């Protein structure tokens, strides 16, 4: 998770735009703010994922 | 929300929040060692070695 | 009310999948989830509840 | 319901190749010309923070 983010937010953007690149397939994913909900804790305070 | 009591509920209380990758489908190992990579795919009729 | 009843009942929604992408270690089956599908015939459109 | 604060900020941020950058504009010298003027500037920048 850590390397794939850095490889994208420091290097990947410089390629795919450089010397005639079709498309780059990055082996991972750049970081995102991942929010992992809990159905019981949602149900506890009367809340839907909405 | 702030239910009739004065009590406060937050996204931290309801959900697990971590800075993680946007997708968890494709992972890579270099000789069994955790690593990402920049898989470059050439353009249509470009210059290859250039 | 006619229009509102259509896009609410005649629509394809994108639900997730069982054993998603960041899974619980030891997950055996990974299958896609199908919810509401698009209506096909004159009969199915006739049975739209208002 | 609103707080009021005076705070410093930039009226014109700049980015070079998808990375935050600031444009320095300079001259050679009444003696030297370009070749050394750049050479000086290139390691006057190498002795900057990481």
């Amino acid at each position: 998770e850590d390397i794939s983010d850095y490889v994208a937010a420091n290097m990947k953007d410089a390629i795919s735009r450089t010397s005639g690149v079709g498309d780059v397939q990055l082996f991972g994913s750049q970081y995102a703010m991942r929010i992992w909900m809990n159905p019981n804790e949602l149900n506890k305070f009367q809340l839907t994922p909405v | 929300k702030v239910n009739q009591d004065g009590s406060r509920v937050l996204l931290r209380d309801v959900a697990k929040i971590e800075l993680g990758g946007e997708n968890y489908d494709i992972i890579a190992e270099f000789n069994g060692q955790p690593a990402s990579g920049l898989g470059i795919k050439l353009a249509t009729g470009a210059n290859a070695l250039d | 009310d006619v229009i509102t009843a259509i896009k609410a009942q005649n629509a394809q929604v994108a639900a997730g999948q069982l054993g998603g992408t960041p899974p619980v270690k030891g997950q055996q089956l990974n299958a896609s989830i199908i919810a509401q599908t698009r209506l096909t015939s004159t009969e199915e459109f006739g049975k739209i509840l208002l | 319901f609103s707080s009021s604060r005076w705070e410093y900020g930039s009226p014109r941020l700049e980015r070079y190749n998808g990375l935050p950058s600031m444009e320095i504009l300079g001259q050679a010298a009444p003696g030297k010309s370009t070749g050394e003027a750049m050479e000086l500037m290139e390691q006057l920048a190498s002795k900057l923070p990481t």
